[PDB]
């Protein structure tokens, strides 16, 4: 019983994190084989990223694993990624791949300061492309990941911090998610929804660990519940077919699921579920099936 | 009752 | 900036986590050195009547245990018994050993859960003991052996094996000792939680954090002496506030001091009004002034 929030264990990619410095600039990259992924304002003073590029020298850069210092072959840029050549491998580089998440996604923050990771903790993409991380300065480098059969999957390196203290990163292939730009620039983040069928997916939770008190009777058609769901701060329902096992275990329909998102709404926060907010969105189905059955 | 959280 | 119930970094940890059955049973043990931990209900012929762990253990074959790293099998040597705990001496030692201590945590206090199954890691978050001495986590069948931990300047520090869930699904472990937390028995008995109280000096904590990542909606022009406020705890699910040292630094990284705050929680505490602070829409008292300080500044 109970659900909380969980990180994949971290140590297969804590033996990854590098310290990049150049000049008076100090972040976290990533080492995978003699490669050194880094967000690439490390070599920045708007900015021009390809003057910075044209006028840098590789004997400035300080890159380390501990101790250990690496010998810089070569950089090339990659979006708002730096991609650097070392003249070493990892000897534990793991079997990874690159993916970029979308909306509503769950992954894992391995939180880095000085070359040396700190922290670990879930996070959800959520619909406006932002984390609600946690992170202060020096954390830019910090990777994200999820860990699928052995394969470790990158799909985030930390970028920057928007006005509104959520968080902003790119893929592995250096595109930032959400197309902000790593600027010193005011941005603001687009508007943020609650991820409806992460929703939907903590009251099934709830419903297994026996927390009923908020289930309506009433019930609404998918569409019509898209159609309030964007007035009223809520992405709309697309992907029903994941709910079949949980809907079946409870013997409650998503229909009803969704009449009992609206009651919430309307005494919003007058009681708790399991101990979080009613409208938790930070769970997809899949965490909710792994840690409900396995 | 306590459930002790050994498996099969 | 943010807040959230992170964890430390768990490779450390991961390198010590065997799988140990015994006939039907199977559950995760602590390798360290050449021992291994894992809760004594692993030889129970039963979990549904009371166990005589003394007869199961004196009952015992050596040959019948399965304890494994991964594919890395390990030879039992000899058995004792360690409170709620087997100590498990093995034929070889766990060459990636961290260094590591002991120590058993008080309520109020934070630590990391490995969630383990089948003996390997499988999730990790972070947990605050509570007053009657659970946790509120996550584990299903199998989970038993998983290990709390704190990681304090490359030291490991145990201070927990999980071991049970109660009635009402919370969590209950021992300490390395073999201690269980709170009391309670490794037995299929009918235990109920006690109650449970607010640690008020985390709530603080807490709100401190929200005046720091900018929310101030609910902060009061009010105060209320500590003496005054405890008082009123006591009858509202809430402890007493005893030390207000460890606030210095965050009354003087924000210019709020404890007093404004306590009169703050007694508004908070009836209700959050409709709004959220830092995403909550109740006090929560799962972060220490510690974990704050650390993830506001270093």
């Amino acid at each position: 019983a109970g659900l909380r929030k969980m990180a994949q264990p971290s140590g297969v990619v804590e033996k990854c994190i590098v310290r990049v410095c150049y000049g008076n600039m100090a972040l976290n990259g990533l080492w995978l084989g003699d490669t050194v992924m880094c967000p690439r304002h490390v070599i920045a003073s708007t900015i021009d990223y390809d003057y910075a590029l044209s006028v840098l020298r590789l004997h400035n850069f300080s890159i380390s694993s501990g101790n250990v210092f690496l010998g810089v072959v070569g950089v090339t840029m990659r979006g708002a990624l730096l991609q650097i050549k070392v003249n070493q491998n990892n000897v534990h580089t793991p079997k990874y791949t690159y993916r970029t998440v979308r909306p509503g996604e769950s992954f894992n923050i391995l939180a880095c300061y000085d070359g040396a990771a700190a922290g670990v903790y879930g996070v959800n993409m959520r619909s406006n492309y932002t984390i609600r991380g946690s992170f202060i300065n020096g954390a830019a480098g910090s990777p994200g990941y999820n860990i699928n059969n052995g394969t470790v999957e990158f799909c985030y390196l930390h970028q920057l911090e928007l006005g509104s203290g959520c968080h902003v990163g790119s893929d592995l292939d250096g595109v930032m998610y959400g197309g902000y730009e790593d600027q010193p620039t005011l941005q603001v983040e687009g508007a943020s929804s609650l991820f409806t069928e992460n929703v939907l997916a903590f009251l099934y939770a709830a419903l297994i660990n026996g927390s009923t008190w908020w289930l309506s009777s009433s019930r609404i058609a998918v569409d019509r519940f898209n159609e309030w769901a964007v007035h009223n701060g809520m992405t709309t329902v697309v992907n029903t077919d994941c709910f079949s096992i949980l809907a079946a275990k409870t013997g409650v329909d998503v229909q009803r699921l969704l009449a009992s998102i609206q009651s919430l709404h309307k005494n919003f926060g007058g009681k708790q579920i399991l101990g979080y907010t009613s409208l938790t969105d930070e769970f997809t189905t899949g965490e909710v099936i792994r840690q409900m059955y396995g | 009752s306590a459930v002790l959280q050994s498996g099969f």
